[PDB]
């Protein structure tokens, strides 16, 4: 019964994600850590076309962190 | 593709263009053309036109035939006549003429009524003897004897292909859906062609059919030159009707050519391997006797338990089982159990003058005149057995004699048929004369001379059962008269192939539903069945009829219509409320094989609660199938466990352990609601080997 | 018509389901939340239009029949908002005209 | 004009063809229903 | 397909004018005395 | 066409099938009845003339039945009428038709009948004297009172006709058919199969006399999944609640166990073991004279010409099955139709027998030691 509902909770944000506006620009931005647990109907072309990851910094990056932070 | 050179062609009205223009489209003709035919609304103009005009006749019925026409399309063929195994002969003949002269045959067969659909149809038949594929050109040319002709221009090499296929479709379609006035021409020519032919049993199904005397003379001079025997003997006298063995040991006592078609084709031989054999090859145990003869007394399923052991025939054991069982007996079971020893002895000519002796003259009434019952029962090649009752017959009331005039007359019923057997008739003239308040007297005098008046030349209104006729309506008492007289009226309106006696006795004998009960009897009886739905919607509205016996003959006439395409026999008669109603599904199941559909409506029509609805369905549940047997036997002991429920159960374990003598004693035995009077003519009917 | 405003103030009514209609002019109605009830048909309606998963108007007192309700599920068209396969014609997937 | 089907994997077709109950073979229901039906699979 | 065809528009007739030719106290005042019994949950 | 005919009769058996007070007392039975007949659902049977049920929520009455309907038709767990006022059981409701029995139980008797066969009428025999005369004719039994055999078991190579046999008892029937295929009995749950075997069989047992056939039931012993919680301990499990089902206790009935693999080798001999399964039966591909008998079924309703001899279908391939022949008849049709002709000629027959011995006929990637 609870999986029924987020199962229907995502039905609701997929049948209300397709079909927007297409003009009015709502810009939903996801966040996760985790990119395997998930519906590939979710990771679709007019849902979600970018697929933006945060990588580990290096060292010139972490330069400039430090040179920030510090 | 391209029409470019070839498509102006049509312009100009130039003859040399039109006659090298129709050879090339005869060799573009084998495809018909490029396409389908776009030069119709183009060359439709050159109708008009007309040296070789049949060539542009060629070209006309080609276009024409090409696209649509019903009547436009064989007129340049009939105007041409054909001039000038291919594929060009697959199109022109094969498809084009078969379509094309079948739309002429069926247009003009149904218009006119000339001589050139006769050449042009032994043209399309030779064209055919030439592509030799049957079944669907022969079908077609059914419709334009000419099929007689037929049958003699094709068979001359295809013996089977004609045989078991066109006469088996034909014959079956021809009972199916075919009216009768062609089956005549059926019999006949196939008695040519089979005539020529070989497996003479073909022909015998000729005489099942054409009830033919020629025919039993021709195949017994061939059948004596095809010398199994006995065997021919045996589906001999199980084929033929009550008529042609009298006929035929007639002209074959006159001839006989060997005296063993004497000795094969009127009795005794048709049972004598039988019958020891019958002791040979199968063994029944003793068990159903005392299991089934275990089954209780209250001297009444006694009197069927022995009706039961007297359907045992490892031995004559239950003619033999000593005294006082026929001594707790009463009357009319004294009448079943003085026949119940016949009824063990379907042979045994000698031993059943010593075996009845005992019971013939005795003290009892019903002891001597179920004793003559079964001397009528055990044989019908004696005629020794007529004179110690025929003699003694003359009671002018209500004696002895007249109840011996019941197991005898009806036993002579048994036992002889002639073309017309009349002095038992003289008999029978004081027996309709005699007029006993007995019902089985006028009862078996009608049945009697019935069972010789079935097979009859298209019946007869003769003063026999005329006589019965204004006789039945001389007295209105007793309205079992009143059905069981239309019973032996319409015996003798068997035999019919086209009989207006229906109109006959639709004109003499209709009033009040006693008389108008007749009139629907004759209408059962003298329709046995074809391709006739006519009747068949007018049965489904006289179906509705208030009077609900009428229904009830009437209806139950279905078994012995449509007793071939037996898929249409399932009808709505269940989910119908006259309850007679389903007692008539209930007959219209019948003895035969007793498929998963017929034993399914038997779920339900097992499952009710009038003791004679639930005794009509015992009888043909049982009888269908002459555990698997023994399921719905126990069965019927859940639905009861009054006498009536025991009398229907010893009835189911008796029935468990177109010819004419299986179907009259069923119909003989449609009047159930009644006394162990009329239980005394329930052990009559004998319809098994 | 303001005098007969009453009737809009009259008591509402039920959205049902009929599964199927049994015998004796009586139908099957599970409503939006709760059991399966065997209930009445009114005059005014069909029997003839009894349909699988049908809504229908129900009364809410004595379980009458109101009216059919169209609109009824749609799930090939949800299970194909589900999916959302892109939308292609003859005309886009030139190249190759063999496999086609 | 065929019915364009695309069953894959997920639970929520399944609830769409039947509640996800026993297997997918109610898909040859609203097949039937839909006769004219195309369907296409992923690996 | 003229004798299949044929016999079936045979009982096709047949069952059309056939549909056009269509057209207790065991317990009962105890049950009675029953309504005014208890529902007992 | 004959399309008037068979829409006419079509039609005509829609429109038939569409064509679907006096009684006092019955309309009295019908006042004890409420209007809104409510649903309710049966724990257990008390003798007073009441008993106690459940609702839909779980409200549960001690409340009596209109006694007309039988309460011997009453079994704990089945759906009754209840009433609103005394909540009293107004009747007998017809049971739920569950999609368990609308799609097993298969009561069309499929395709034809044991014309369909080839190099058979010895296992048609097998079948007829182990299933049909303990179904059609057992009285063989009370002639001697002897057991019937029990389980069936075809085995063979794929396309045999393991399935043209299980059509063909599946024409020939009397008995409620069912059907499984061996590949259903692994889910993503614990404890599924058994209760699939429990129910399954139980449907089996309670409405008649039935025969229950399962196809390819080596594919829970051989394959694995990820689709799959636990494992070969659930498997197993499975395999354990068959077992105690095909060999249970107290008289297991008139149910014919009928069940059919490809390999034998990879099943249990606990199960092989007779008194579960007393009729193995060997599949073959049977001989190559009754090729041309399955050439004459599969031909025996196209138009084709003479143009070939079935012995060229014959010195060809050595396995031979009607899922061999009736690829050479499809395959010969799509070049027919490729070749826009009807009578089909032989070349049809060279390369629909070329393409479809290739099409398998082969084995792996050529030299390997020939």
């Amino acid at each position: 019964g609870a999986d029924r509902e987020v199962q229907r909770i995502l039905l609701e944000l997929l049948n209300q994600m397709d079909g927007f506006d297409q003009n009015v620009n709502v810009k939903v931005i996801m966040a996760t850590n985790r990119a395997d647990t998930l519906d590939p109907a979710l990771l679709r072309p007019g849902r979600l076309d970018r697929k933006i990851e945060f990588p580990l910094p290096d060292r010139r990056q972490k330069r400039l962190i430090f040179s920030t932070i510090t | 593709r391209d029409k470019a050179p070839v498509q102006p062609q049509q312009s100009p009205a130039a003859a040399p263009g039109g006659t090298d223009e129709k050879p090339s489209g005869k060799e573009r003709r084998d495809a018909g053309d490029k396409d389908k035919e776009q030069e119709l609304s183009e060359e439709d103009k050159q109708l008009q036109d007309e040296l070789y005009r049949p060539a542009l006749e060629e070209l006309r019925r080609q276009i024409r035939s090409s696209t649509t026409s019903m009547t436009s399309v064989p007129k340049p063929l009939k105007f041409l006549r054909p001039h000038y195994n291919k594929r060009f002969a697959a199109d022109i003949i094969s498809v084009l003429a078969m379509t094309m002269s079948g739309e002429r045959e069926c247009l003009k067969y149904r218009l006119v009524g000339a001589g050139e659909v006769a050449k042009e149809w032994q043209e399309l038949d030779d064209a055919e003897k030439v592509q030799r594929e049957p079944l669907l050109t022969l079908v077609k040319e059914i419709v334009p004897l000419l099929m007689e002709i037929e049958q003699v221009d094709m068979l001359e090499k295809d013996i089977d292909e004609n045989a078991y296929a066109k006469v088996c479709l034909y014959l079956t379609s021809c009972v199916n859906y075919v009216p009768e006035p062609e089956n005549s021409a059926l019999l006949r020519c196939a008695l040519g062609v089979f005539r020529k032919f070989s497996r003479f049993p073909e022909a015998l199904r000729l005489a099942l059919m054409l009830n033919d005397m020629e025919l039993v003379e021709d195949i017994f001079t061939s059948c004596k030159d095809v010398v199994m025997l006995g065997r021919h003997g045996v589906f001999l006298e199980l084929s033929e009707d009550v008529e042609e063995y009298e006929d035929l040991t007639e002209i074959m006592s006159n001839v006989q050519l060997n005296s063993n078609f004497l000795a094969l084709a009127r009795e005794l031989d048709i049972m004598e391997p039988k019958v020891p054999d019958d002791i040979y090859k199968t063994h029944l145990e003793n068990n159903r006797f005392g299991g089934s003869g275990s089954q209780v007394d209250s001297a009444r399923m006694n009197l069927a338990s022995s009706f039961v052991n007297g359907f045992v025939n490892q031995d004559k054991l239950l003619t033999d089982d000593g005294n006082k069982w026929l001594y707790k007996n009463k009357d009319h079971g004294m009448l079943s159990a003085a026949a119940s020893l016949g009824m063990i002895l379907l042979w045994d000519v000698d031993g059943g003058l010593t075996q009845i002796d005992k019971y013939l003259y005795s003290s009892e009434d019903y002891i001597k005149s179920g004793a003559l019952l079964a001397c009528g029962i055990v044989n019908s090649g004696v005629r020794n057995e007529c004179d110690p009752a025929l003699a003694l017959l003359s009671d002018y009331v209500l004696h002895n004699s007249n109840t011996m005039r019941l197991g005898s007359i009806f036993g002579l019923g048994l036992a002889y048929a002639g073309s017309n057997r009349e002095d038992v008739l003289t008999l029978l003239l004081p027996v309709m004369g005699d007029s006993k308040s007995s019902m089985e007297v006028a009862g078996v005098t009608a049945l009697a001379c019935g069972m010789i008046a079935v097979g009859s030349c298209n019946g007869d209104v003769t003063s026999t059962i005329l006589q019965t006729i204004m006789e039945k309506s001389e007295t209105e008492l007793k309205d079992t008269y009143a059905r069981w007289l239309p019973l032996g009226l319409g015996l003798n309106h068997l035999g019919k192939g086209e009989a207006i006696e229906a109109i006959l006795a639709a004109l003499e004998v209709v009033s009040e539903p006693f008389r108008s009960f007749a009139n629907t009897l004759v209408d059962v009886c003298a329709y046995a069945g074809s391709g006739n739905v006519l009747k068949v919607q007018q049965l489904l509205h006289i179906c509705s009829e208030h009077f609900d016996s009428k229904e009830k003959e009437e209806d139950k006439d279905k078994k012995e219509k449509k007793d071939k395409d037996k898929k249409e026999a399932p009808a709505d008669m269940g989910a119908h409320q006259g309850v007679a109603v389903l007692g008539i599904a209930l007959i219209a199941m019948g003895e035969e094989i007793g498929a998963e559909m017929a034993l399914r409506t038997f779920g339900h029509l097992l499952r009710y609660g009038e003791p004679t609805l639930r005794r009509a369905v015992p009888l043909a549940l049982a009888l269908i199938s002459v555990s698997h047997d023994a399921d719905p036997e126990v069965s019927y002991n859940s639905i009861f466990a009054a006498r009536l429920a025991a009398m229907l159960r010893q009835l189911a374990q008796y029935h468990a352990k177109k010819g004419t003598l299986t179907l009259c004693p069923y119909h003989s035995d449609r009047q159930l609601m009644s006394q162990v009077a009329v239980a005394g003519l329930l052990t009559v009917l004998v319809s098994f080997l | 018509l303001r005098e007969e405003l009453q009737l809009l103030q009259e008591q509402g009514s039920y959205v049902g389901e009929v599964v199927r209609a049994m015998d004796k002019k009586k139908v099957l109605v599970k409503v939006h939340p709760e059991g399966k009830f065997v209930v009445d048909v009114d005059k005014n309606i069909d029997i003839n239009d009894v349909t699988p998963n049908c809504r229908v108007a129900l009364r809410n007192d004595s379980y009458t029949l109101h009216k059919i309700l169209p609109n009824k599920v749609d799930p090939l068209v949800s299970l194909m908002m589900v999916e959302k396969v892109p939308d292609s014609t003859y005309e886009m997937i030139g190249g190759l005209d063999k496999q086609i | 004009d065929c019915t364009f089907i695309r069953v894959s994997g997920s639970e929520l077709v399944q609830k769409f063809i039947g509640e996800g109950a026993r297997m997918v073979r109610e898909l040859f229901v609203m097949a039937r229903e839909h006769a004219p039906s195309i369907i296409f699979m992923d690996e | 397909d003229d004798i299949q065809q044929l016999l079936k528009k045979i009982n096709e007739l047949t069952g059309i004018k056939e549909s056009d030719t269509g057209l207790l106290a065991a317990d009962k005042q105890t049950l009675q005395s029953e309504q005014p019994l208890q529902v007992a949950r | 066409l004959e399309r008037i005919k068979d829409y006419l009769l079509m039609e005509e058996e829609f429109i038939r099938n569409q064509e679907q007070k006096q009684e006092e007392e019955r309309s009295k039975v019908d006042d004890l009845r409420g209007t809104p007949m409510s649903v309710g659902t049966l724990e257990e049977i008390i003798d007073d003339n009441h008993a106690i049920v459940s609702t839909s929520v779980g409200s549960e009455h001690y409340v009596s039945i209109l006694s007309f309907v039988d309460k011997d038709l009453l079994e704990p767990g089945c759906s009754v009428l209840l009433n609103h006022k005394v909540h009293a059981v107004i009747g007998v409701l017809m049971d739920d038709t569950d999609p368990l029995v609308t799609v097993m139980k298969v009561e069309k008797a499929p395709q034809e009948t044991y014309a369909d066969i080839g190099g058979l009428d010895n296992q048609i025999q097998e079948i007829k004297e182990s299933v049909e005369l303990p179904l059609t004719h057992p009285e063989y039994y009370e002639e001697m009172g002897i057991k019937p055999p029990k389980g069936v078991i075809l085995y063979g190579p794929p396309g045999t006709g393991k399935t043209l046999l299980a059509k063909a008892v599946a024409n020939q029937t009397s008995a409620t058919f069912l059907r499984v295929v061996g590949s259903e009995l692994i889910q993503k749950y614990l404890g599924d199969g058994p209760k699939l075997v429990r129910e399954l069989f139980r449907v089996a047992e309670e409405h008649a006399p039935s025969i229950v056939f399962i196809d390819e039931i080596d594919a829970i012993g051989t394959k694995r999944y990820d689709s799959n919680s636990g494992g070969e301990r659930e498997i197993q499990r499975t395999m354990l609640e068959l077992l105690n089902q095909l060999d249970g206790f107290d008289s297991r009935g008139d149910v014919k166990v009928i069940m059919a693999t490809n390999r034998i080798e990879t099943l249990d001999p606990a199960l092989i073991r007779p008194g579960r399964i007393d009729r193995k039966i060997e599949f073959p591909l049977p001989d190559e004279k009754t090729k041309k008998r399955i050439f004459q079924i599969h031909t025996s309703r196209m138009t084709l010409a003479d143009d070939v001899t079935l012995d060229d279908l014959i010195m060809a391939k050595d396995d031979l099955s009607g899922a061999d022949i009736k690829a050479i008849c499809t395959e010969a049709g799509l070049m027919a139709l490729r070749e826009r002709r009807m009578k089909v000629t032989n070349e049809d027959f060279k390369k629909s027998k070329e393409n479809v011995l290739y099409k398998k006929q082969e084995g792996t990637p050529e030299g390997l030691y020939l």
